[PDB]
């Protein structure tokens, strides 16, 4: 055990000794980047020919990214 | 007595397995939004900043 | 000190020393199988007749 | 470039000038509702009939659902 | 010797595909609430409020 | 209504009594622990033989727990 307590009547307070620091004095950054694996439609039609999984799976993504393109400015 | 006895009652089994599917899909796929806010909403307990 | 005391109570406020430990919780899983059924045709019987 | 910075070496303080603002004095709220697509168990047999992919994503959703329900008092 | 050299294979390798659909479904469904925590967990980084 | 305010010309300050309170003084703890239902391989092929949709779906969540084994120490 390296922390410890000392107590104070002489002003009622209690210490905490033994502590290691890092006092934080700056930023280090770093730009990561990250790709898409993008989806080709396949041209074909399903069991459902009103259901366009990959389609809707596109523009599920898409949206989302314009979403997040107008929060840069 | 194969094709529809024992064939085609897998191909309509597959059939129905594969529109659950697809719905599943569809179903976190259209309510996507409110999926999201449900779960953010789960996560905050009700106030999310 | 943390060690001896758990609880202090002062007046009608009840202060905590120390951290009360509780009931424990267990969520069980059992793991999920799949299935299938392979349709396998009986070619020998009907290669001979 | 608007913003620049004073150092009074009188204090040992430095000003960053040439900032505008905005103070917020209030709140402006809004009601957003949204509605459920509701999925209707489709009824016929897959190619496990242990296995009921539709009724089992809705329990995930609808006890999600009650889950938030017992929050609010 | 179409339906059981040709189509049967397909029809068989369709029966595996959807088991293992199924199943990837149904382990984001029975473990739901793991991937969940495991998720929050992950976004801070072992202490979540 | 219990809860109501007086205002003090005297000192220029609001007060809003009658609140009814809970001081936290101490923590409960417990110990939730939970099981992966776990999948096994199904070892067969797909329409597809160079998609393992079970190996990498395990792999997608062993890499994450993985990640989170590194953040203990």
């Amino acid at each position: 055990q390296n922390i410890t307590e000392e107590f104070y009547q002489s002003t009622c307070s209690a210490v905490s000794k033994g502590y290691l620091s890092a006092l934080r004095t700056g930023w280090y950054t770093s730009v990561i980047t990250i790709e898409l694996s993008n989806i080709k439609e396949n041209k074909c039609n399903g069991t459902d020919a009103k259901v366009k999984l990959i389609k809707q799976e596109l523009d599920k993504y898409k949206n989302a990214v314009t979403e997040l393109q107008l929060l840069m400015q | 007595n194969y094709i529809d006895k024992q064939l085609l009652p897998i191909v309509n089994k597959q059939s129905c397995s594969i529109s659950n599917i697809e719905t599943v899909i569809e179903f976190q796929q259209k309510n996507n939004r409110l999926l999201e806010i449900t779960r953010e909403f789960s996560v905050n307990a009700g106030v999310t900043t | 000190s943390n060690k001896g005391v758990d609880t202090v109570s002062v007046g009608n406020t009840l202060y905590y020393v120390n951290k009360q430990e509780g009931k424990s919780l267990y969520v069980k899983g059992e793991p999920i199988i799949n299935f299938y059924d392979p349709l396998v045709f009986p070619s020998d019987e009907f290669d001979a007749s």
